[PDB]
């Protein structure tokens, strides 16, 4: 090798390994692109935490190894997922993380409600949390890209009761129309777009923008523009500058969409549209990218100034009915 | 662009900002086999060639003072012998490409990229061909990552400089040359020592003093401890005349020849 032997056998002896430090084997709790997901107590004693370990998928530091790692490796916020700890398996170069383990996620209790309303001091702490995570986020010039129920996930008892926690595990319901029409860019309005098809999945149970399935998506936008109404020239000056631009006039008419509208819409789930909550909701559900506001100015709306204020604690000290996330 | 305002938050700042009296303890190790001035021309040599290896790869300069602080980094607390700088150095090139998100060098194209250059630029040093093949780097890679603690992110004087400049309104005058001065702080133990907007002050002085420009005012009204951009000061003035006595080409055999050597197995 060429390389120091007796440095190689210290750091060897000294290193900590995933298999020696956890007990994880047959307690899987998730798949997907990028790794597997294992449900993990410690093996040695000094703990009664789960905690998240997570195997990447693949071999080596990859790029999506090496961004994972180079950025939880720097945040700190009480919203946002946090890495414990790193381990670099040399045998067979995998490589291993650790997560605090939440137990629920928004994709598993809107579910669990509409197999039967979502209680609404919850929701707004929901929403709240959601965006004092994102707006660290975008404080820091990270995007998230891809927000969607399954990736806001809910800490479950413990001394974290509650607390939204923003994540990522690897449709297109949660994608603002610019994207769709080939916007080749993400933004921070991209996320704050997708805060808004959540806010009206909270309030109502259904996916607002809900839908069956290049970057142009036709069903897609046929949906947006059946809740939302087609967007007057006024309303988006600049939509003409997006590049399927012509092909959106190609297939759509205005007057399909007349007619209709969020409030219509929001009416139709019993959601008042001069309620401080609809009127945020509009505001994050703004078609143009540039006239949504900022993950700052929502969490100032006064929606958070009417009662109920906002808990820590997004279950409001009350059990906990959703279920543990199950083994595979 | 990420993370771009939290360097007092950061890992950088919360660990590897190191106290000089426990770098050149841990450095002791070396003195042993190098003296204290040797031991500062190996690090010269080898800001050269991650230098020339950024280069010949294309790469921003950014990356390469990124690449720089991870070598920094890791025999700022370990031997010389414990993994071959000659290793060790396109490996963090490798990583620092990948940390700052211009893709990976491709298997052929690294090892290409440090056959060449050490053939080209640095003939003297090194009269056989370079050794490694790709499966070392990926090695040593891990050791690398497990060595800073997963810290990849790293904050570069680039930027306060620029910022500065930009507040003085003679950006066309002073950034050509403060900019240089501060590649060639990564000579120095500067970056494992000093934030970097500090670093930047002290380039940024001595370019206004290298072109006669006064900016005492502009100086005075800063509310940062000038007591330790003098310190930066002293030591940029020095490397310049380390630079003079230093012949890199005449000595640096004979350099590379004294460092302690790993050892092999059993
Ligand atoms: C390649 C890559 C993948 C993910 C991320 N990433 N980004 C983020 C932000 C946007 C919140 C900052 C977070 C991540 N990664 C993670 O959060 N990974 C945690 C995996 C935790 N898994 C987990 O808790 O499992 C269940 C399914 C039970 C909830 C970065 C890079």
């Amino acid at each position: 090798d060429k390389m120091d032997y007796d440095f190689k056998v210290k750091l060897s002896s000294e290193r900590e390994r995933v298999e020696d430090l956890f007990e994880y084997e047959g307690c899987k709790v998730g798949r997907g692109t990028y790794g597997h997901v294992y449900k993990a107590k410690r093996k040695d004693g000094k703990d009664d935490k789960d905690y998240a370990l997570k195997q990447i998928e693949g071999t080596g530091i990859s790029m999506s190894a090496c961004r994972e790692i180079a950025l939880l490796r720097e945040l700190k916020h009480p919203n946002v997922i946090s890495l414990q700890k790193v381990f670099l398996s040399h045998a067979d170069r995998k490589v291993w993380l650790l997560f605090d383990y939440a137990e629920h996620d928004l994709w598993h209790i809107i579910k669990f409600h509409r197999a039967s309303q979502l209680p609404r001091g919850m929701v707004k702490s929901l929403l709240y949390q959601i965006l004092d995570g994102i707006h660290y986020l975008h404080a820091n010039w990270v995007l998230h890209r891809d927000l969607k129920p399954a990736n806001i996930l809910v800490m479950g008892e413990g001394p974290e009761r509650g607390r939204v926690k923003i994540a990522d595990m690897g449709t297109f319901w949660y994608r603002a129309p610019e994207l769709l029409l080939g916007a080749r860019h993400y933004t921070k309005a991209i996320d704050i777009w997708a805060i808004g098809c959540i806010f009206a999945e909270l309030l109502t149970s259904e996916p607002i923008f809900h839908c069956r399935q290049n970057p142009y998506h036709h069903d897609q936008l046929d949906r947006i523009f059946n809740v939302m109404g087609f967007p007057a020239d006024k309303d988006w000056e600049d939509i003409k500058k997006m590049p399927e631009h012509s092909t959106l006039m190609k297939d759509f008419r205005r007057n399909t969409y007349t007619n209709c509208s969020l409030i219509k819409y929001m009416e139709k789930h019993k959601v008042k549209p001069d309620s401080k909550a609809f009127h945020l909701l509009q505001k994050l559900l703004t078609m143009d990218p540039i006239k949504r506001i900022t993950s700052e100015q929502a969490m100032q709306d006064p929606y958070f100034l009417e009662d109920p204020l906002p808990t820590s604690d997004v279950f409001a000290g009350c059990q906990i009915p959703y279920p543990k996330r199950e083994f595979l | 662009k990420a993370m771009a305002g939290n360097f007092w938050q950061s890992s950088h700042y919360l660990q590897w900002i190191l106290d000089k009296q426990d770098l050149l303890k841990e450095r002791q190790k070396d003195l042993k086999f190098l003296s204290e001035e040797e031991y500062w021309k190996l690090q010269i040599f080898f800001t050269n060639v991650i230098q020339a290896l950024g280069e010949h790869l294309k790469l921003r300069q950014q990356v390469i003072a990124t690449a720089t602080v991870y070598f920094k980094r890791f025999y700022a607390r370990y031997s010389l012998k414990s993994i071959d700088p000659v290793l060790m150095a396109p490996t963090c090139v490798f990583l620092a490409s990948k940390v700052e998100e211009f893709g990976v060098v491709s298997n052929t194209r690294l090892i290409a990229a440090a056959t060449s250059v050490l053939k080209t630029r640095f003939s003297y040093a090194f009269p056989k061909e370079f050794p490694y093949r790709m499966n070392h780097i990926l090695e040593c890679e891990f050791y690398l990552l497990e060595l800073m603690d997963c810290c990849l992110i790293v904050y570069h004087p680039y930027r306060p400089l620029l910022q500065y400049v930009q507040d003085m309104g003679q950006e066309d005058m002073l950034l050509p040359l403060a900019w240089r001065i501060v590649n060639d702080t990564y000579r120095t133990d500067l970056c494992l020592l000093y934030p970097p907007f500090m670093i930047a002050l002290a380039c940024l002085h001595v370019a206004c003093v290298v072109q006669q420009k006064d900016a005492r005012q502009w100086f005075a009204e800063l509310s940062v401890d000038m007591e330790k951009i003098l310190e930066i000061i002293r030591v940029i003035l020095k490397l310049y005349e380390q630079w003079k006595n230093f012949d890199e080409r005449k000595e640096m055999a004979t350099i590379l020849s004294k460092m302690p050597k790993p050892k092999p197995p059993p």
